[PDB]
C-alpha cells in the first residue's frame, strides 16, 4: 500500500513490472537513476532494505538485457509504529563492462 | 520341387509384372499346402529362393494368414466356424462336442492323424449355419451331430466327403431351417 | 408401382437372382442366351467411358461392400491418359457374420461379372483386371477360371475384342482369409506380394496404386450392377429405390428367420416387409438386430424401429449406417454381452495391429474387460472403465475398424447398459440356452 | 480364489515336466522371469512355492519351441499359457474345480504335453 | 496434539511427489515414475521465488 | 514460405513440410515414437495427432507430422483434449510392456520411458491418485536370445518399433528382419539367424527400447553414468 504510491509511479516513469502469480514484484529500472529513486522510497516511508542479491546470467536459456543483475528486496516493516508490510523486489540490469553501481 | 513343376511359376509369373513377382508367393503356397498339408520350414526357404527375397520376409508373410500350416495336422481338417451367426446356431454346442469326440484338444492332430482341429471365422454361410469346412473342398452345410457324426464315420472309415452325404437337407442360395 | 419407390412392386424384378440357382449358368453360351457381350460390343462402339461415367452419375450410384461414395465421383479421382494403364480389383472377399451376399453370384454367374467389368474395365481403362477372391470359396474360383478360358476362347478376351483394341484380360486371385485382407492399400500390399499393411492414404490408390499405376477396386455387386444400367438406362435405375438409395441391393439377413439369407430387394423396403413377409417372419423372440455387415451398431428389435426404411440414409437418421446388408437378428434367448464379447474375440483375431491403439487397446485390453466381467467376476468399476476407454479409441485409428468395432458395443451400451450393469455387479455367469436348434 | 493353490501347484507341475522332457531329449531350457512381486516383494508375504514366472524350452538356439508362462499373483485372470513360437498357438490352461487342471476343458495329462511337444520340437525344428 | 489425527503424510500428486513404494510390486507407471524421481528428478516451471519466514535465528 | 501458425507463435517455413517440424521450430513439442530423422514417417505411433484450424477444426486428428503444412494454419497443440489422449495412448502402450526397469538398459535413454512421465498423469486436484485400470496378467513371450554376437535380444522389450524393419529398408535397403503373426500375436523376427549385412548396429541406438542391445556392455553400467565423449572415428577413410 505504501508500495502504491510506489506502483503508479513506476508506472509514470515506464518501468517494466515483473511478477509471479506467487505474488512477488520485481521493478526494471536503469542504473543511473537507481540511486535516487531509492531514495526516494526510504523517504515515502520504506523501512528495512532486506537483500542484495547479486545475479549472473552468464548463460540462460533465454535471453535478458544483461548478464550481471542485482535486486534490491525493500520491506515495510508493518510491526513497527509505521509500515504496512510493504514487500518489494527492485531488479537493475547491470551491464558486465562496467561492473559498477552507486551503493545504498 | 517344383523344379518340376515350374511351369506353375511359369504359368503365374504370366500374370504379373516382371518386378510383380511377389505375388506368386501366395499360390506357390497354396499349392505345397495342398500336396504337403503343411509346410516345412525348407519349403518356405526354397520358394524364398525361388523369388530370390529373403527367407524372414517370406515367414512374416506366411504366418499372416490363418491358411497356411506348419505341422502334421491329420488328413481331414475340420475348419469349425465360431462366429457369431453360426455360435448362434449352437457352433457352441457342436465345437464343444467336436472337441470332446475326437477328445484331442486345439493345437492336436488325433494320434490317427486323420483330423486336423482349428475353429475359424465367418464362413459368410450364415444362413446355412452352423457350417464347417474340411479343407478348403466345400462347405460342410448346417451340420448337426447326426450329420457331423456321419460325415466323421465316414472320414473315420476312409472315405471322401463326396461319398458319405447328410441326412436332413437345406435350402440353397436362401436357405430355410424348418 | 410409381416410381422411385421400393417396397413390394410389381414392376421390381430381379437380374442377379433371375438366373441364379439356375443351373448350366457357368456356360458362357448359357449366359449369351440371357444377353452379354452384346452390351459391351455396343458400349465400345457407342459411347465414350466418360459419357456412361455420366450415365452412372445420373444413376446416383453409390459403393457397395458397406461403402455409399458415389461411383460418379469416385471415377472423378480418376485420371484418364497419363500412359499408363489401371486395374481393376475385385474385392471378392467378404467375411464377417451376417454376410455372404457376393458369394452365389461368382458360384453360379461368372460370364455375367466379367462382361460388368468388362464394361467397367473400359470405363477406367484398364486393359487387366485381376478378381481377388478370397481363397476360402473354392467353387467360386473354379468357376471363374473356367469362365477367363471361354471368355478367352471365343475371343472376347485377348487384346482384341471385337476388333477393337481394349485388350483386356483377367485374372483370379485366391485369398487367404481376414477381414484386412480388403482393405485398399492392405490389399495392394497382399497382392502385390507382401504383408498387409495399410498404407498413407493421401495418396489413393485412384491417383496412384499398384506400382505407381492407379487401381480402381470394386465390389462384385457395384460391378453387377453395371450391366443393368448399361442396358436399361439410369432413369430406369432411379426408377427403382429412394432417391436416397437408389436401385435395388443384395440385402441379406441372418439369426432366427424362416429363411435367412440374400434377398435383392428394391431399397427403401422396410426391415418389416423384409423380415416378415420375405424372409418368413421370425421364429423366436428378438432382442435386436444388428443391420447391415456388423459392425453396424445393433438396434432393439422394436416395431419403429422396423418401420424404417433398410437403407442408406435412413439408419443415418436413427443415428446408425448401413453396413453389406447383412442383418443379424439376436434373440435375448442369448446375452447381448455374449453377443459382443464373441465379436471383439472375432476382431482381436482380425487386428491388423497398425492400428497401434487397437492392437494393445482391444486387442489386449477391451476384451479381457469382457471375459471377468460376464464369467461373474465383474464391477461396476470395469464397465464405467470400459465406458471410459471407449473415446480414447474411437477418434482416431490406422484403419477405421476399431471405430466401427466399437460401434456395435457402444451402441449397446447406449441402450441395454442396463443389462451390463446387472449381470456385473452381481457377479453372475452369463446364461446358457441349448443352441440346438 | 484358493484356486489359485492348486493353479500354482499344477504350475511347478507342468514346470518339472518341462524340465523332464528337457532332459529326456536333453533339449535346451531357459527359465526366462522371475516373479515382479519376488524382486520388489521386501517384506511384504511371499509364499509363492517357486520364485520363477516364466520359463521355456528352446531348441538349442536360445530360440524357444515352447513358452509357458504362469499369471502373477495378484494378476486377474489367473491362468497358465503356452505359445508355441510361428504356429498361433495359443492355449490357455484354466483349472476346473472337481476336475483338475484343463486345456479349454479337456483335463490336461503329462503324455498331452509330450505329444504337444514332440510335434513341436520336430516340427518347427528351427535350428 | 490437538489438532493430530491421522491422514497422508504427503502430496498425493504421483506427477510430483515420488510414489509408494508398496505398489512398484504392482503398476508399470509407478516403477516408471519412481525410477524417473530417484534419478533424474522433476523439472519445477522457470520462476524466482522467495518466501520470507521467522526462524529461530531471525 | 507457408505461413503457420502453431498456438501463438507463427513461423515461415516453405511447404511440402510436416506440420511436427514446425510445431518443434515453433517451441512447442509432442510425443514422438515411430516417425524419425532422416526417416520417412508412417502413422503408427500416432503421437503426433493434434487438431487444426485453417478457421474450423479436424473431426479426426491427423497426425501432423505425416500431414503436410497449409498457410493461415493454426495448430493446437495445448489441447486439453490432446493432453488426455496422450494419456491414453501412453496407458495403452504401457498394457504389456513389461516391467524392467532396474535391469531396462535402454534407461536413462527410455525416451519412452521420458514421454511417459511428462505427457502422461490420469484425469482428475487429486486427492487419492489412480495408476491403472489394467489388472490382467501381461503377455509373457521371448527373450534371452542372442541375436548375434554383438547383440542381445529380448523381444518383449518391442514396442513395435518398427522403426528397424523400416532401416533396412531405407537405409541399407537390405533387408533381414519382418513381423511375423498378426494382430496382438505378432512380434518381429529374423530368419537369417545372425544378419550378415555390413551395416546393422545403428539399430541398437534405433530401438526406442532396450531389445536391441551390446550384450559387450550388458549388464556393465548404466546409461546415466557414462561419459559420453565426442570424438571421431578413424577407422575407416569417412
Ligand atoms: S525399455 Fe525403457 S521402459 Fe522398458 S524396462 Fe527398458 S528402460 Fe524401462
Ligand atoms: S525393435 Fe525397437 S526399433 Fe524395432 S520396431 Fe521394436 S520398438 Fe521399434
Ligand atoms: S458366423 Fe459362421 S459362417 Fe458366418
Ligand atoms: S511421428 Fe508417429 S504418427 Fe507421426
Amino acid at each position: 500500500m505504501r508500495l502504491e504510491r510506489v506502483l503508479e509511479e513506476a508506472r509514470a516513469k515506464g518501468y517494466p513490472i515483473e511478477d509471479n502469480g506467487l505474488g512477488n514484484l520485481w521493478v526494471v529500472l536503469p542504473r543511473e537513476r537507481f540511486k535516487e529513486e531509492m531514495a526516494h522510497y526510504k523517504a515515502m516511508g520504506f523501512n528495512f532494505l532486506a537483500d542484495i542479491v547479486g545475479l549472473d546470467y552468464l548463460t540462460y536459456p533465454d535471453p535478458r538485457p544483461e548478464r550481471f543483475a542485482v535486486v534490491y528486496e525493500l520491506v515495510s516493516l508493518p510491526g513497527w509504529k509505521d509500515g504496512d508490510g510493504s514487500r518489494f523486489f527492485v531488479r537493475v540490469y547491470v551491464p558486465e563492462e562496467d561492473p559498477r553501481l552507486p551503493t545504498v | 520341387f517344383f523344379d518340376d513343376k515350374q511351369d506353375f511359376l511359369e504359368e503365374t509369373f504370366a500374370k504379373y509384372p516382371p518386378e510383380g513377382r511377389r505375388a506368386a508367393i501366395m499360390p506357390l503356397l497354396r499349392r505345397v499346402q495342398q500336396e504337403e498339408g503343411w509346410i516345412r520350414p525348407e519349403r518356405i526357404e526354397e520358394i524364398a529362393r525361388l523369388v530370390g527375397t529373403t527367407p524372414t520376409e517370406v515367414m512374416g508373410v506366411a504366418s499372416f494368414y490363418s491358411y497356411y500350416q506348419f505341422v502334421p495336422t491329420g488328413k481331414y481338417h475340420l475348419q469349425v466356424c465360431a462366429t457369431l451367426s453360426c455360435k448362434l446356431a449352437g457352433a457352441e454346442e457342436l465345437w464343444d462336442y467336436l472337441t470332446e469326440t475326437l477328445g484331442i484338444g486345439p493345437g492336436e492332430v488325433t494320434p490317427d492323424g486323420l483330423f486336423s482341429v482349428q475353429k475359424v471365422e465367418c464362413l459368410g454361410s450364415c444362413h446355412t449355419a452352423p457350417v464347417i469346412q474340411v479343407n478348403d473342398e466345400p462347405y460342410v452345410e448346417c451340420v448337426t451331430r447326426a450329420r457331423l457324426e456321419a460325415l466323421l464315420a465316414g472320414l473315420r472309415a476312409g472315405k471322401r466327403l463326396e461319398e458319405i452325404e447328410l441326412p436332413g437337407k437345406c435350402g440353397h442360395h436362401v436357405h430355410e431351417v424348418e | 408401382t410409381g416410381p422411385i419407390l421400393s417396397g413390394l412392386d410389381p414392376r421390381f424384378e430381379r437380374t442377379l437372382y433371375a438366373h441364379v440357382g439356375k443351373e448350366g449358368s457357368w456356360t458362357l453360351d448359357y449366359y449369351l442366351r440371357h444377353g452379354g457381350y452384346e452390351t459391351a460390343k455396343r458400349v465400345l462402339k457407342e459411347k465414350t467411358p466418360d459419357e456412361v461415367i455420366e450415365e452412372v452419375k445420373r444413376s446416383g450410384l453409390r459403393g457397395r461392400g458397406g461403402a455409399g461414395f458415389p461411383t460418379g465421383l469416385k471415377w472423378s479421382f480418376m485420371p484418364k491418359d497419363d500412359g499408363k494403364q489401371h486395374y481393376l480389383i475385385c474385392n471378392a472377399d467378404e467375411s464377417e457374420p451376417g454376410s455372404f451376399k457376393d458369394r452365389y453370384i461368382l458360384e453360379d454367374v461368372p460370364h455375367l461379372l466379367i462382361e460388368g467389368m468388362i464394361l467397367a474395365g473400359y470405363a477406367i481403362r484398364a486393359t487387366v483386371g485381376y478378381i481377388y477372391v478370397r481363397g476360402e470359396y473354392r467353387r467360386a474360383a473354379d468357376r471363374l477360371e473356367q469362365a477367363i478360358k471361354e471368355a478367352r476362347a471365343r475371343g472376347y478376351l485377348g487384346k482384341n475384342l471385337f476388333g477393337t483394341d481394349f485388350s483386356f484380360d483377367l485374372h483370379v486371385h485366391r485369398g487367404a482369409g481376414a477381414y484386412i485382407c480388403g482393405e485398399e492399400t492392405a490389399l495392394m500390399n497382399s497382392l502385390e506380394g507382401l504383408r498387409a499393411n495399410p498404407r498413407l492414404k493421401p495418396p489413393f490408390p485412384a491417383q496412384s496404386g499398384l506400382w505407381g499405376k492407379p487401381t480402381t477396386i470394386n465390389n462384385v455387386e457395384t460391378l453387377a450392377s453395371v450391366v443393368p444400367i448399361m442396358e436399361r438406362g439410369a432413369d430406369w435405375f432411379a426408377q427403382m429405390g429412394t432417391e436416397q438409395s437408389k436401385g435395388m441391393k443384395l440385402y441379406q439377413i441372418s439369426g432366427p428367420v424362416k429363411r435367412p439369407g440374400v434377398y435383392e430387394l428394391p431399397m427403401g423396403t422396410t426391415f418389416r416387409e423384409l423380415i416378415y413377409e420375405w424372409a418368413g417372419g421370425p421364429l423366436e423372440p428378438i432382442q435386436a438386430i444388428i443391420p447391415g455387415g456388423s459392425s453396424t451398431p445393433p438396434l432393439p428389435f422394436t416395431e419403429e424401429v422396423l418401420d424404417t426404411p433398410m437403407s442408406y440414409e435412413h439408419l443415418q437418421a436413427k443415428g446408425s449406417m448401413l453396413g453389406t446388408g447383412g442383418v443379424i437378428l439376436i434373440p435375448e434367448r442369448v446375452s447381448m454381452v455374449d453377443a459382443m464379447w464373441n465379436l471383439t474375440r472375432f476382431y482381436a483375431h482380425e487386428s491388423c495391429g497398425k492400428c497401434t491403439p487397437c492392437r494393445e487397446g482391444v486387442a489386449g485390453f477391451m476384451v479381457n474387460l469382457f471375459a471377468k466381467i460376464g464369467t461373474g467376476q465383474g464391477e461396476e468399476k470395469d464397465v464405467e472403465n470400459l465406458e471410459a476407454l471407449l473415446p480414447l479409441i474411437e477418434g482416431r485409428s490406422f484403419c477405421p475398424l476399431a471405430d466401427a468395432a466399437v460401434w456395435p458395443v457402444k451402441g449397446s451400451l447406449r441402450h441395454f447398459k442396463d443389462q451390463y450393469l446387472a449381470l456385473a455387479r452381481e457377479k453372475r455367469p452369463v446364461p446358457r440356452p441349448s443352441l440346438w436348434r | 480364489a484358493s484356486s489359485e493353490r492348486e493353479l500354482y501347484e499344477a504350475w511347478v507341475e507342468l514346470l518339472s515336466w518341462m524340465r523332464e522332457y528337457a532332459q529326456a531329449k536333453g533339449v535346451r531350457f531357459e527359465k526366462e522371469a522371475d516373479f515382479p512381486d519376488f524382486i520388489y516383494r521386501m517384506e511384504r508375504p511371499y509364499d509363492l512355492p517357486t520364485t520363477i514366472m516364466t520359463a521355456s524350452l528352446s531348441d538349442g538356439l536360445g530360440e524357444p519351441f515352447l513358452l509357458a508362462d504362469v499369471s502373477p499373483r495378484h494378476a486377474k485372470l489367473k491362468r497358465i499359457g503356452l505359445r508355441l513360437p510361428r504356429a498361433h498357438i495359443h492355449l490357455h490352461a484354466h483349472y476346473e474345480p472337481g476336475k483338475g487342471l484343463v486345456t479349454g476343458k479337456i483335463p490336461l495329462t503329462k503324455e498331452r504335453f509330450f505329444a504337444l511337444a514332440d510335434r513341436a520340437r520336430e516340427a518347427l525344428a528351427f535350428a | 496434539l490437538e489438532r493430530l489425527e491421522p491422514g497422508p503424510v504427503r502430496d498425493p500428486n504421483p506427477q510430483i511427489t515420488p510414489p509408494p513404494r508398496h505398489l512398484l510390486e504392482t503398476s508399470m507407471e509407478a516403477v516408471i515414475y519412481h525410477f524417473k524421481h530417484y534419478t533424474e528428478g522433476f523439472h519445477p516451471p522457470k520462476g524466482e521465488v522467495y518466501v520470507p519466514t521467522e526462524s529461530a535465528r531471525g | 514460405m507457408v505461413r503457420v501458425k502453431v498456438n501463438d507463435r507463427i513461423v515461415e517455413v516453405p511447404p511440402g513440410t510436416s506440420v511436427m517440424d514446425a510445431v518443434f521450430h515453433a517451441g512447442y513439442d509432442v510425443p514422438l515414437f515411430c516417425s524419425e530423422k532422416h526417416l520417412s514417417p508412417i502413422g503408427a505411433c500416432r503421437m503426433c495427432l493434434v487438431r487444426i484450424g485453417l478457421i474450423q477444426w479436424q473431426p479426426k486428428l491427423a497426425a501432423s507430422c505425416v500431414t503436410a503444412v497449409a498457410d493461415g494454419m493454426v495448430v493446437d497443440t495445448l489441447s486439453d483434449v490432446v493432453r488426455e489422449a496422450q494419456a491414453g495412448m501412453v496407458e495403452f502402450t504401457l498394457l504389456n510392456h513389461p516391467l524392467d526397469c532396474p535391469t531396462c538398459d535402454k534407461g536413462g535413454a527410455c525416451e519412452l520411458q521420458d514421454r511417459t512421465v511428462e505427457y502422461g498423469l490420469y484425469e482428475k486436484p487429486l486427492e487419492l491418485p489412480v495408476y491403472t485400470r489394467f489388472e490382467f496378467t501381461r503377455r509373457h513371450v521371448d527373450k534371452h536370445h542372442p541375436l548375434s554376437p554383438f547383440v542381445i535380444l529380448d523381444r518383449e522389450r518391442c514396442i513395435h518399433c518398427k522403426r528397424c524393419v523400416r532401416y533396412f529398408e531405407e537405409v541399407p535397403g537390405d533387408e533381414v528382419l519382418d513381423f511375423i503373426e498378426r494382430g496382438v500375436h505378432t512380434f518381429i523376427g529374423t530368419m537369417d539367424f545372425g544378419l550378415p549385412s555390413g551395416f546393422s548396429g545403428n539399430i541398437t541406438d534405433i530401438c526406442p527400447v532396450g531389445a536391441l542391445l551390446d550384450l559387450t556392455a550388458r549388464f556393465r553400467a548404466r546409461n546415466w553414468e557414462m561419459e559420453e565423449t565426442p570424438t571421431t572415428c578413424a577407422l575407416c577413410p569417412v
